[PDB]
Formats: C-alpha cells, sequence, structure tokens
C-alpha cells in the first residue's frame, strides 16, 4: 500500500541577521526555533545594544516587527511558502533576513 | 479518523502607530479575538479598522468581519487582512 509521507517545511534555514552600517551575519540554523534564541544571537552579533524586536520585509514590502513566538510562526510559514515556491522553479533561494528593532 | 481537520489559517497584518505586526487566526475568526490579541500586542484595548489600499472602514460587528475575511479568501492579489488599529 501506498500513503502520503511528510511534507517538510522546508534546504537549511539561514537567517540573515543585517546589522546597521556593519555588514550581516548569516546564521545557519539547527533543525523549534523560539523568539528567545533569535534575540539572544541577535545580542552575541550586535553585543553593545540592546535589543528587544526584530523586523522582516513581508510580501507587501512592508516591515513587520516580532515581539513573541506566535509572531515567530507566521514569519516563518511565509517564509517557508516562499522558498517552497522558488524550490520548485529552481529560482535561487535567498535567505531569511531580520533586522535587529531596538 | 480520529485527527483534526484544519481550514486554513486567516493571516492578520496589524498596524498601530507606524509598527505592524502579522499573526494566524485560527477559523473562524472572531472580532474579539483580534481585540483580544491586538491588546496583547500593543497593550490597549483598540477599535478595528479594514484597510485595503485606500480604503478604511470600522469593523464593529462580527458580519463586518466576516465580510472581511470573504474578500481575502476571494483575492488572489493579497496574502493578509489589513487591520489599522485606533487607541479605545
Amino acid at each position: 500500500s501506498m500513503a502520503l509521507g511528510p511534507f517538510p517545511a522546508m534546504q537549511v534555514l539561514v537567517i540573515r541577521i543585517k546589522i546597521p552600517n556593519s555588514g550581516a551575519v548569516d546564521w545557519t540554523v539547527h533543525s523549534q526555533l523560539l523568539f528567545r534564541d533569535v534575540l539572544d544571537v541577535i545580542g552575541q552579533v550586535l553585543p553593545e545594544a540592546t535589543t528587544t524586536a526584530f523586523e522582516y520585509e513581508d510580501e507587501d514590502g512592508d516591515r513587520i516587527t516580532v515581539r513573541s513566538d506566535e509572531e515567530m510562526k507566521a514569519m516563518l510559514s511565509y517564509y517557508y511558502s516562499t522558498v517552497m515556491e522558488q524550490q520548485v522553479n529552481g529560482q535561487l533561494i535567498e535567505p531569511l533576513q531580520i533586522f535587529p528593532r531596538a | 479518523s480520529s485527527s483534526p481537520k484544519k481550514q486554513n489559517d486567516v493571516r492578520v497584518k496589524f498596524e498601530h502607530r507606524g509598527e505592524k505586526r502579522i499573526l494566524q487566526f485560527p477559523r473562524p475568526v472572531k472580532l474579539e479575538d483580534l481585540r483580544s490579541k491586538a491588546k496583547i500586542a500593543f497593550g490597549q484595548s483598540m477599535d478595528l479598522h479594514y484597510t485595503n489600499n485606500e480604503l478604511v472602514i470600522p469593523l464593529t460587528t462580527q458580519d463586518d468581519l466576516d465580510k472581511a475575511v470573504e474578500l481575502l479568501d476571494r483575492s488572489i492579489h493579497m496574502k493578509s487582512l489589513k487591520i489599522l488599529l485606533v487607541i479605545n
């Protein structure tokens, strides 16, 4: 007999943390990613700021602020859906870019 | 079958004082769900207004919201329900 197996979210996750006037750090995430853990990495790479949140760009080109795990999940879900569209067309996949926010 | 029959969640994009937030809402979505999540998100009880491009309209009843979700579900060009939040 045949059944559908799992469709993975996506193939490794890269979060590009863009740092003001300083460059970017590409964090390759090992496979749940928690909001807390993202803030912790931001605090390592941007150590002389305090970071309570970050932003990403949505499909409308708007900057969306993330302050919670539920918001993280909505960001990731959108990202994964974009990556899956591009994977199927052989388009270049770009990392998930975030912008630390005071 | 004894597993859940998930429908599509409603992706909502809230805006308040220049800050935007995206949250997914399980169906059926209720006005009070939107209000309570907007309170968690911005710290105050909000008035809720639907927005599409230049149009803004208050969402005051469950029926108003239902109309807005319908528009979103038939709109191949929109991927979120845009809700402008005003204090009160």
